[PDB]
């Protein structure tokens, strides 16, 4: 399944990693089209004028969300990436609203990245400071270093963390 | 300013000024804005400003003692719900901190 | 491109810590607590005690935070004032931010505020106590090495062998210099 | 501890550059002008056009500066509001300080302000014009090296033997990447 | 309503579209009952109308003022008066000329 | 008598002598005062066991208070620390050494050490000299803990026509005029 | 060139010939970056520009200022701002009306 | 030992009256307004429009006063220049003093200046209008007596029994002789 | 109760009269000694070295100020005299200060009257032009004419004055 | 309509006199000299000692007059400044005008200045000495009569009988009133 | 011929009186036409449109000067009127210049008396303070008092006055 | 301190306590090289320092000015020179002695 790991010891190429932390910075919010069967990126062919998905033939794509933010737990800082319905659940805003807002921002004369960053820093600034437990895989990007791509996130279980910290206190040797 | 300190109502100290309580409501008087809080060791009549708790809702209150000739009543400032809560860990951590703080703060030098 | 992780503190650790402000452009301001811990970003949990006072032109916004050991000012200037609008008096918030000093009184420049549940507050107390104990024992075992020789290659090697992080020696040296 | 020198600028260039905000801790904010010049600190000379506005509780202070090509706000927060009291309307001041952005309008966070003699104003004009000419020429020479060849070690050697600073190529690359 | 810079201009060269101008001259006449003075810089004479303060006669000043243009005439409403008595004027005109002949060409160089 | 030489802050190196630098005051580090001989104006030592000040040039002399100023100079191409001694310090600041000594004493009576009192005095009362153009002369030394330091013998205010002449010459070298 | 007195007028009836006016209103919005405020006395809204001082929002003021009439618009350049917070406005309007209805007739009476 | 009371006037009437200068020692200067009213001392309420001008050696001091009907200069020579220092720009003052003429332009030689509340300004308006109307009526009645009959011992009796002051006929005749 | 009357109709010997006006001149300001119980003029005896108040026996002198000014209201001019703490309130300066100033002037070699006049005309000249309402009784001094001995003074109530002027206009027949 | 005549004085009499300023409107200011003489308008003859100082805006003009006994200021305000232009330093002038006091020093408010010849100056000396002697003897005659009864009907009648002008009794009465 | 008289003792109807004094105020300077040979006022008769002198027939009038000023002595103040060439000698300005000055003043909107007063108080202010001797006859005017209409004037003689005051001093009894 | 009055004396009676001198006398010699001239009152000769104006031989003159007492000699720092060609000097002398005789007694008599 998933293996618990500390941010201090995260290394590239690791798989099935569980981290707990708090959100410290939000970088990007974006939406883009994907296949309605495998939820995978579809290529808009100029010669055909349609969105081809080279695993199910021609399909009609649907919008899905991508979120880029940062996690900290007191021992390190890791940039993390959240996908699809998890981002909608975390943010609480339906994806079509994000799409409409980002087109409205880009209509003023901003590129895709500028609109994404402005939208992240101007509306979804209220999620940072909140705790989150992420499960995912560690990838290395040549320009950004370590990125934890989270398959899913689930709220912190207080009792499990309390018993973990108590057992670590026993390892310390107070009781 | 004075930080808020938490205890039991039966162990209220005359030197202490600001109090934090976690307790059980039994009754409330609207006209005087009184209500009763029970922490398991005693019952305190504490004065909410405008909020009013419900019977069956465990209440945490941050307030100030008013030691007058009218009785012992707490000038409550903050009222919050703790009905979904554990406290055995609360007494555990309070006694742990109380036991190890005095030597810890005296440990090391400069 | 490296961000020093925020560290979790009591309010008292900040109040009578030592504020060290850097002079170079490529170095940030920091704090050295009483028991020789270097702190860059504070990360506190506590209840709010008073209404958020925000300027009508919303240039500045500040409020008070209390948890049981002291009362700290949380500030936001220019763009950050939005955070001061997120809170109301009476609830428990987690505040993460930087440390700055104004009129011989410490304060926190806000970077994020979030409403939270009391069990998180008790977990905060647990984590603060755990972090305090380990560093206090590490400082205790490093004091002997510091008072033995000083900052020398042999001292660095023996500290590495004993398992003590190197930067504690320099932090102790700077604190010792600040004392006198 | 390294402190970067301040550059003498036209207010028009400050108001028309691109503000790059650092994300790490050990890097400061900066601004890239229209002709590929990185600036960390600004230093301008001009006339104060309005009475300084100081908040009732002296938490901040500001004033406007005009020199002939633009009009810019100069700010000071917390204890730097003292500087906002050293000047009055009609003065001929010299201001040195960092560059900040708020509500898509550039502003200067003041570090020092001091009155000058009109001959100092004329020196400001001469010296800023020469300092602009020199860098315009160097950037015009380096742009061809960037476009024909790119970012390679051999391109760095070419720039070295042609008399152009190494960092200028990276600045041009960043300007291209921000203007794309 | 962005604030406009004081477009530095000669007395004889004041255009029609100007809204704020900055002049340098020497005073030749001052009228205290009406609070006015006459500024003469060599190429013309301008009737500057002060609000509360007046300069002396014979000293060189620099006046930053808002231009009021009605059927009554043209007169500069002085806002800022600075004493430029011991300033170097020849070097100032030389640098103004150099800047004027160079800067318009400079902006055209380089691309993106 | 050796003459002084202009030199850009960018290319000055340790061990140079008779260096002249024009710049803007960008930071005020410290202002302090201490005792010196009333004849040769040199550092004299007060002995606790002897209760007197000993000048190793004149014997026993009565101490006189003189100030030291420590600031930073910036001129578009670099940043360098500068230290001023004695008379020039109160000439630049405009405050006699007696007042500085009294203020340091009052600061120390609040429980602050010498360094903290000096820094607070520099940053709380003499902050109005930042942003001033000056031309300093002195010798450049290298302190193992602070880097390059320019110890100044004298300072003067600038000279707006000579500087314009220099800038015109440099523009002529570029080839515009 | 005697300066004209401040002809006291309501916002809705500022005629074209006026060069200086004196208005009484209550502030409704203040902009500090541009130093402007909106004056509203019930019959209109006027965008009053200021040089150095601004009033607070919600208080009644009396503003004596010039007229700047260009194609950019018509904005009143405030010269004197006075705090009329606790003045009896109904008595003021009654006396204004009575003065207006009486004085033009009074001057006609008597002869040489 | 008699002092004539001061009258409350519009600045227009002060600026449009005829100034009569006495030649004897035991008579003061005065002014006859357009409706046959002799005034010895003036008393006006209005706004100071400009900062007072005081000579470098405090020989004299002056300031301008506006009330909505005219703008008048107020002067003080020798030791009365002290009054010119009691006011600044924008205040709403009340001025009492004599009337003087210099270069065909009426001016007030100040005897006292003092700030007032806006309600005092409204009282000034009410009172000046009311006391103008009374004298207009009385002069209109007395003008017919003067025109039909003239100055005769019986004309004095007629004016006495009609309720009109005796001096009014004399001032009417003086006005006729001055404006003829 | 008091009666409001215009200065034109003030006759000698009338009592309980109230006058509205403007301060047109400041004649004198000075200090003297009075009983600490009745606040009445007491006599210091050189041969006895004590102050005698013949309803009080021996008492310790206290300082009382006299202010002497002139009031004008468009129809006349009348002298007014204020006593004790009322002058202290109107001037705003404690009687000990006036006493020490007049002493300092007397030390210059100037008589009492001249020192009082110079103090009035060189320091308290800023009250000229102030609009007030005084109350008292009128007396006929053989060297000065009519004098109004004020018992109390107050500030003007502007709304009532507007009401009075409106009533007068209504009687005239315009409103 | 009465212009009562000017009187001729030494400078010391004016400087060491008693300035009595009137309070009523129908009475002018005057001077009472040491030997009980009432003076309204001074008429002096003497040489000018320094250059006439006149304001550039010609509001005021003043100069010094010397005759060997003292130094006197001759002033002219507003329209009278023309007189200050009629004189040049080094000549003998006759000056006629009123007396006024400014900063406990006597000065003459000018009303007429004319160039004169030395022989009329010695005529001036003759006339002032003769008038001084005559009034001195009259005052000596009146002293014992004043000290006899005071101001009574019998004293007035006897003074009339032996030929003393009545106003002298009042002049010494006021002198006694002001000396105390 | 002419007899000396003190100003204090001047009475109405007195004849052939000379006084010595100083000019204290100038009232007016004017000109008007008169018969060229006998120096008398000529009337511009509207019935004939010519200037008639009703003692010599038709004549062509010439302009002459009239000057009203004030003389003082230290014992009293009197008004003095000079006529014709005497005024020209005293002032030094030919009557035609006064004529054009008067008409220019009148063209601005001023009456004849206003122009006279303005000219007297604006340009002829430099004769005040000069010593003079006046000779003439005293007349009484109902609204103006005593006017010493001067037939002639001369510069004051010094030796005669010195000897007169010397003999007055001998009468005093000093030498 | 006010400025002192002038005191008139003769050459032979120049007192040490005198400060400023008025003299009437005869020119006998003028030296333009040093701007000096000799003045004779009859009882002696005094050297007078002319500043810019110089009299003529045959013109009897009166000088008001300052005395300079140094080790080199006694010379008068002249301030004003005037023509008295015509003058009754005997009358001046007789009135001077008459004044010196009576004025000291005149001041003493009549107490207050
Ligand atoms: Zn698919
Ligand atoms: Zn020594
Ligand atoms: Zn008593
Ligand atoms: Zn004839």
């Amino acid at each position: 399944t998933y293996t618990r790991k500390k941010i201090k010891d995260i290394e590239a190429g690791d798989r099935f990693v569980e981290v707990r932390g708090t959100i410290a910075k939000v970088y990007r919010v974006l939406t883009y089209d994907a296949c309605p069967e495998c939820k995978k990126k579809v290529d808009y062919d100029e010669g055909l004028g349609v969105w081809i998905c080279p695993e199910h033939g021609e399909v009609q794509p649907i919008k899905m969300t991508i979120l880029d933010f940062g996690l900290d737990d007191g021992t390190g800082y890791i940039r993390v990436t959240l996908f699809g319905d998890d981002a909608e659940e975390l943010l609480g805003v339906s994806p079509e609203e994000i799409a409409e807002k980002i087109k409205e921002l880009e209509e003023s004369g901003l590129t895709t990245k500028e609109a994404a960053r402005k939208l992240a820093e101007d509306e979804f600034y209220n999620i940072i400071g909140r705790e989150i437990v992420v499960r995912g895989n560690v990838i290395e990007d040549r320009f950004l270093g370590l990125i934890l791509r989270a398959s899913s996130w689930e709220d912190v279980d207080y009792r499990r963390e309390i018993e973990r910290i108590k057992e670590e206190l026993e390892k310390l040797g107070v009781m | 300013r004075k930080p808020a300190v938490e205890r039991k109502i039966s162990e209220i100290r005359e030197e202490d000024t600001r109090v934090s309580l976690i307790g059980r409501v039994i009754k409330v008087d609207k006209m005087d804005y009184m209500f009763w809080l029970d922490d398991g060791t005693g019952v305190a009549i504490i004065e909410s400003e405008s909020d009013l708790p419900k019977v069956g809702q465990v209440v945490r209150v941050i307030g100030r003692i008013i030691r007058n000739e009218e009785g012992i009543h707490i000038y409550a400032e903050v009222i919050q719900d703790f009905s979904d809560a554990d406290l055995e860990a609360l007494e555990e951590i309070r006694e742990l901190e109380r036991k190890l703080l005095p030597r810890l703060e005296g440990e090391i030098v400069w | 491109k490296k961000r020093m992780p925020a560290t979790r503190l009591y309010i008292k650790d900040i109040l009578e810590g030592y504020f060290v402000k850097s002079e170079g452009d490529f170095e940030p301001n920091y704090l050295i607590t009483k028991y020789a811990r270097k702190v860059y970003r504070a990360k506190i949990v506590g209840t709010v005690v008073r209404e958020p006072l925000i300027a009508e032109d919303e240039t500045y916004g500040k409020f008070q935070v209390d948890d049981g050991t002291g009362v700290i000012w949380v500030l936001g200037f220019r763009d950050d004032t939005k955070f001061a609008k997120l809170v109301r008096k009476g609830d428990l918030v987690q505040v993460i931010g930087k440390i700055a000093e104004w009129r011989d009184d410490k304060q926190i420049l806000v970077e994020g505020v979030s409403k939270v549940h009391p069990n998180m507050w008790i977990l905060h107390r647990y984590e603060t106590l755990k972090e305090k104990i380990e560093h206090i024992k590490k400082a205790k075992i490093a004091l002997e090495i510091y008072n033995q020789y000083g900052i020398t290659a042999k001292s660095k090697v023996i500290a590495k062998n004993k398992g003590i992080e190197e930067e504690l020696l320099e932090v102790i040296d700077e604190l010792y210099g600040i004392m006198m």
